[PDB]
DNA sequence: ACTCATGATGCACAAGTGGTTGCGCGTGTTC
DNA sequence: GCAACCACTTGTGCATCATGAGTGATGA
């Protein structure tokens, strides 16, 4: 019931007998294949053929991500080739009753202090619009960042206020993490409940649960402590990856996904965002060898 | 599909490798690939603002009696129209 | 449109899914991105892959691939399949280069509904065997009958080419062999599965939302590939095994003839049209909100008051 | 008539001017022209017997997935077959 | 062996499959590195002479001996298209090594009955809506003239251009009017193409049927088959759509090349030259 | 009845009003266009468009030849754009009686291998130059048929046995080891052709073979620009240096 | 006068090596 | 670790020039 989300970067992964060999700069680590649930291959990663074969033999989910999963680049199969999440999501989105229930549940997740089990889609979207306006206004007041209106161009990132650029960069980093988690769990990024018609509708639906809590404050902080002529997008992406370093957000995302899909708590899985050289003490008893 | 030919010289190495994703290199700065009108137009569009301060020339099948036409942007050898016939012109130093 | 940079390309700039090359097989090499190019660096020299023209990239034994190379291949819409020994070993692909989920939505609506799923499975069976009529066959009967006829086809093709076959059926789940016939079958089938995975990932369809196969994330890949495994991969692999002589690389000639049969059979456009017709989709901003009364609602708008 | 491309370098000036009688020279050492199989074969045979101590590579439309096939004579970049798909091979010094 | 600057007829494209014409003026055709190079003040243009049938030499062109030799080797005929009509012709050895066409043309031009029948077929091809089964030689000339003036008048009225009741003649047709320049340009292009095709097929340009007495009579006879169909309407259209300051010759050559490509005058010309001489 | 055959080489021909201008190394020669007749443009010739126009106005047969007509490269129109000789040749060649008569008339009038081939090719070039200048079709041959140069071969067979064969045997005997025998044969043939008597005899025999009446015949004048300055000064041919 | 071959002669450009920075490509509750 | 940018050498080939040698492509 425990899934480990191992993050690898700046390393060359190979295979010896049944364990992947992560040749970092710090040293060589010998993680057994069976313990790895999800492999987050970050930048500067050279994966071998035998490593991929061994990881796919044990049902590992290889997801090629950015620094701490800010960007989703590619992914392999699902965690243990488990399509039960995908089937449940398809069943929930297919008919209007379960789609309505799931949308209400996401809006409730975004509305802890209000009950939205009786509001309609028009009322729900109006409430979210009011909530995001209020959140933007109060964060602007807190961070002393001037704010007028969310204006941006999907094709012209350079032209825009620094706050809007930071918002876009942080939101896209959150989208990358959402897509990484979704691809690891085997869900379909296109089968969205509130958003529909796009290949990443579910990604945006899930990321909207964390926009008002994670990425919007990060973007406002970035815009506040930014100098003129500085790369706002890079700053926001780096701050978002720093926030993603802890791994609490990824575990919360896995739990919230399983909650949304009505997965019983008995059948729910638990994400374990392990680290290699920061969690040597935890991994040594599991058989993970270390070399220096 | 018509065969499209692109020649690059004094262009950034990034575009030199980028064009290999669509059309192969047969010689230093020479590219050949089979595309339709839309893909070829988008690829020349990509080349135009990626060549930097370099020379790019593209040749594609056309509907003239020679059977091909030329698009060049900031190239040593321009193209002169000899009464509906594309002939390569080499200016004299 | 927007600014154009090396290594990142839009869906429009890419060829259509049905207009690309089928597959390439790379082994004992090291795929690596240098200067925004998918480069295969062997011991002798370096080979640049035209990924925009390639549908799926098949990674063989001894193959090392970098992170940026994987990102570039995913950007070009090229799918990654680690085709080692004993069949396909892994799958990988980037974001779908189709921004519309209409195909995926229709596939989900068909697979969730039991009657729709049964109808789709019957359509696939009819497409595999057009002469018969299966308007009254059930799911278990469909599976048993497809297995029986696949075994019969294998026996017939073994008799035709006079090759010893041990009454076996190819299965991507742990199928191993050492005979040249086994190697040719594995090569043809892994090429077919890579092509099917590339097409499905390109069209936005979910590989796990299968109708005939269930229980894994690549069930729909198996379902789509079964439509053609008996009509191309098996006869071509048997022909390769019959033609193969002493001291000849079975995999090389098997993949060569597999590509020849894919080109002659027009497998790529045929697969696109078969996926069009199987989902009962008539010929015809993608993102929008969902509503009950008004169906789709425009996105990117703030609803005040 | 399919389009044909021949690239020359380190060849006598006689061949450089002689190929311009058949196919135009868009850039230094690269030629483009529309010919049938017979004319293209004769042009390639002429190139083989005139370049001497030089290298020549020709690109023409073919009947493969990439849509083209390559002929090279003593060229720096060779051509190798990937399951029936001609891809350019660049040797490492 | 293969020598740069020399090629066989097999290595050259057929008469049908090459471009129609190239016009050159105020330049210097020259051979450097065994290439047909056209040198202007600003630069040099190298011509793929194997892909062009005839090269029109306008005013100011200074062609050398070896350039003419190379052009004749490629099979590209030369015509000096000066002001007021075609001024001089030139052609190298025919790139057709069989004179079956030439022998047949000779045997149908020497015989008077054969000459009558050939002129009958040419009239029938120009005017297929009539009957000339009993029509004679000078009457054929008179009918041809009457119908060419009728076509000229009809096209002048259609395009609303003043025409001074004349028909273009290759010999001394001088005019400063835009219609005169357009007619001259289109007609010299047609005559150059006809001369190129005739020289390429091995036919004798002097063995004419309607035209006789000079060595370019067959050229005139072949060009008459397409003069009123293509060149005259093209010239009238050019004069109609001509603006102020627009070079009449350049746009007229544009339009006549477009008509040649659209009308397939090259393949049609070879096919007609085959049928007029009864080659099965 | 005078048809001058002016051979110009190593020159640049431009046009002064109603007079061509030949600018060789020796000097500048102005020639009225009416007396050009046949202009044999040898190697090193850069003919101008306006000179071509003037020569075409006066019925000049421009033929691009080699050194003294060794090789035939290109030709323009005929003498006074006349086709009487061509028409007569065609009438003689299509029917059987005249063809047999002309073949009989030709028969009545009529290292080492490499030299013979080179000399024969030089004779072919000169014969083709003369034929193209006169207006005869090189393809319509009597003894030889089915080739573009059949008539050229038939006419050259007249002079093969008494010009090309002696020259070829002389150069074969005189040849040094490791020497270009073809170049030597071509140079000796052009040296033989310098005098121009062979050109006159070829023109005379071409006119005779067509049964052209002697009164209506025209005689060839192998004119030399500098070797015959005294002959051209009364004609109006200005000279300069 | 032309054209080609040849010998210097210089020059533009490409491929390699060497550290140095960064991990990248930025919409989806904006009219 | 990987990949792009960058500096910087090093090098291959192309284009120009000046000189000298040929007039050329060689089958009934």
């Amino acid at each position: 019931d425990r899934a480990t989300f191992i993050y690898i970067e700046h390393a060359k992964i190979n295979r010896v007998d049944s364990a992947v060999t992560v040749a970092e700069a710090k040293g060589v680590v010998r993680i057994p294949a069976a313990m790895i649930g999800v492999l987050l291959l970050g930048p500067g990663t050279d994966i071998s053929h035998r490593a991929v074969e061994l990881l796919g033999d044990t049902g590992t989910a290889l997801v090629w991500v950015g620094e701490q999963g800010v960007r989703y680049y590619a992914s392999g199969r699902a965690l243990a080739r488990s399509t039960r999440f995908l089937v449940k999501q398809a069943e929930l989105v297919t008919n209007e009753r379960s789609r309505l229930r799931v949308a209400r549940r996401m809006y409730q997740m975004r509305f802890p202090t209000e009950d939205v089990s009786k509001l309609t889609m028009q009322q729900l979207r109006s409430h979210e619009g009011a909530r995001v306006r209020r959140k933007y206004r109060e964060l602007s007041k807190k961070y002393n960042v001037p704010w007028k209106k969310r204006v941006y161009n999907p094709d012209d990132f350079a032209g825009g206020d620094p706050i809007n650029q930071a918002l876009s960069a942080a939101h896209v980093a959150l989208y990358g993490l959402v897509h990484s988690v979704v691809a690891a769990l085997g869900l379909s990024p296109g089968l969205g409940f509130v958003h529909t018609g796009h290949d990443r509708s579910f990604i945006y639906d899930v990321a909207d649960l964390y926009k008002a809590e994670i990425t919007v404050p990060i973007a406002f902080a970035v815009a506040a402590e930014a100098e003129e002529g500085q790369d706002i997008g890079q700053l926001a992406r780096l701050r978002t990856r720093d926030a993603f370093v802890d791994g609490k957000i990824l575990k919360r995302m896995v739990k919230d996904l399983q909650t949304l899909l009505e997965i019983p708590e008995e059948g729910q899985i638990e994400a374990e965002p392990l680290s290699l050289w920061d969690d040597k003490e935890k991994l040594v008893p599991y058989g993970v060898n270390y070399s220096e | 599909m018509p065969m499209t030919v692109i020649t690059l010289k004094n262009v950034p190495q990034s575009l030199r490798g980028d064009l290999t994703r669509w059309m192969q290199e047969i010689a230093t700065g020479v590219y050949v690939g089979n595309f339709n009108s839309r893909i070829r137009e988008y690829l020349w569009r990509r080349v135009q603002e990626t060549m930097g301060a370099g020379e790019a020339s593209m040749c594609f099948a056309a509907r003239n009696e020679l059977g091909y036409d030329f698009l060049t942007e900031n190239a040593s050898r321009s193209v002169i129209d000899y009464d509906g016939l594309p002939l390569i012109f080499i200016p004299k130093e």
